């Protein structure tokens, strides 16, 4: 649901 | 050919200030507003401001105070300035441009900047090769890798043999280790008979401490 | 400012199936709606253009819909390629907003983990440490478990996951497992060995070596 740092992506 | 390049990625410490440069072209900042738009795990997708062809700022609600924008319109940089940011400031920033003069239809991005904002210090990554062996074949095929290791702040680029070859590659995302320092692996897999014949560089390149890698990976 | 609902957060379809985003706005924003693509590593890519206008380069197969406060991004063929983060964007009222995003994941057939583990290197032994890694290489679906195992004592708590996002040519994710030792309780063992479980293995998959050979 939330964008992730590591990824550039959403996780969740 | 209308394209934005924006300055490297970076580490910010507490309270201090971020500046970004969005250096455009296939176009001219005197026919165009350039836009900047931020990527936080806080918030998301966030309009921050522009600045307009005839050198007008608009700043959202929350950045009135600490966002300056400004422009040199014959060197086509605008520069960007944020001041007294904080943990959650930690996001990738971009700079946009829309398809026509007054608009906000984002049609054209910077690669964004990854910024960090850590008391730390930034620390470039050391680089171990992950050899090709009996244990890492399968029915001639060999995998083999860059063990990207102890780095901050994010990002790290890797690429391998200067960017010839990207089919089965897979670079994995950092993981944060319980030192704060991140770590990273990427791998390809290739034929087992082009180990004697080709030679395997991963390019290793931590723009935040200016530490570029070449590392050769071999057979043991 | 205008709060923008992309429902639901998550979308997982086969390929060539239709599939709809949707993006709800907390009052009428007439059709002053634009929508994103976001692969991994990417910036966004503009598909559409106030609701249902068309975009230079983008496939046919993308459209829009929708007016007031009920928008659909649909794609009618979805192709492998369009694994991605879809969002939306207002500007009916200023300032322009985002939507939270929708992920793209598309469905394929079981696909069993090629497992590869791979020693520490002397270069890193020299610094004090030594990292053991262990590669799980273009599977389906997502879940699976690695065991550490030194000299048959389960590892629990000194190793890391990473998990690339989905593939956009064969639909597959790889993992990475690192297993983390002091150089000193490295060389104290023998038999370094990762087991792998996953749907597509009929028994799990031992990939191991001896600390020499
Ligand atoms: C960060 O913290 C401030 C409060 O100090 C808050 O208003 C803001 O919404 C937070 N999130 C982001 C992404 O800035």
């Amino acid at each position: 649901g939330q964008a992730d740092l590591s990824t550039r992506r959403l996780k969740g | 050919q209308v394209q934005l390049k924006q300055s490297g990625p970076g580490l910010v410490q507490p309270s201090q200030s971020l500046s970004i440069t969005c250096t455009v072209s296939g176009f001219s900042l005197t026919n165009y507003g350039v836009h900047w738009v931020r990527q936080s795990p806080g918030k998301g997708l966030e309009w921050l401001g522009v600045i307009w062809s005839g050198g007008n700022t608009d700043y959202n609600t929350p950045f009135t105070s600490r966002l300056s924008i400004n422009k040199d319109n014959s060197k086509s940089q605008v520069f960007f300035k944020m001041n007294s940011l904080q943990s959650n400031d930690t996001a990738i920033y971009y700079c946009a441009r829309a398809l026509t003069y007054y608009d906000y239809e984002f049609a054209y991005w910077g690669q964004g900047t990854l910024v960090t904002v850590s008391a730390a210090s930034t620390k470039g990554p050391s680089v171990f090769p992950l050899a090709p062996s009996s244990k890492s074949t399968s029915g001639g095929t060999a995998a083999l890798g860059c063990l990207v290791k102890d780095y901050f702040p994010e990002p790290v680029t890797v690429s391998w043999n200067s960017g010839a070859l990207t089919s089965g590659v897979h670079t994995f995302p950092a993981v944060l280790q319980s030192s704060g320092l991140y770590s990273l692996s990427s791998v390809v897999t290739v034929p087992s008979s082009s180990l004697g014949t080709q030679t395997y560089i991963c390019n290793v390149n931590h723009k935040p401490s200016n530490t570029k890698v070449d590392k050769r990976v071999e057979p043991k | 400012d205008i709060l923008l609902t992309q429902s639901p957060v998550i979308l997982s379809v086969s390929p060539g199936e239709r599939v709809s985003f949707s993006c709800r706005a907390s009052q009428s924003i007439g059709t002053n709606i634009h929508w994103y693509q976001q692969r991994t590593n990417g910036s966004p890519r503009l598909l559409i253009k106030y609701a249902s206008e068309s975009i230079s380069g983008i496939p046919s197969r993308f459209s829009g819909s929708g007016s007031g406060t009920d928008f659909t991004l649909s794609i009618n063929s979805v192709e492998s390629e369009d694994i991605a983060d879809y969002y939306c964007q207002q500007n009916n009222n200023w300032p322009t907003t985002f939507g939270a995003g929708t992920k793209l994941e598309l469905k394929r057939t079981v696909a069993a983990p090629s497992v590869f583990i791979f020693p520490p290197s002397d270069e890193q032994l020299k610094s004090g440490t030594a990292s053991v890694v262990c590669l799980l290489n273009n599977f389906y679906p997502r879940e699976a478990k690695v065991q550490w195992k030194v000299d048959n004592a389960l590892q629990s708590g000194n190793s890391q996951e990473s998990v690339t996002e989905q593939d956009s040519k064969d639909s597959t994710y790889s993992l990475s497992s690192t297993l983390t030792l002091s150089k000193a309780d490295y060389e104290k063992h023998k038999v370094y060995a990762c087991e792998v479980t996953h749907q597509g293995l009929s028994s799990p998959v031992t990939k191991s070596f001896n600390r020499g050979a």
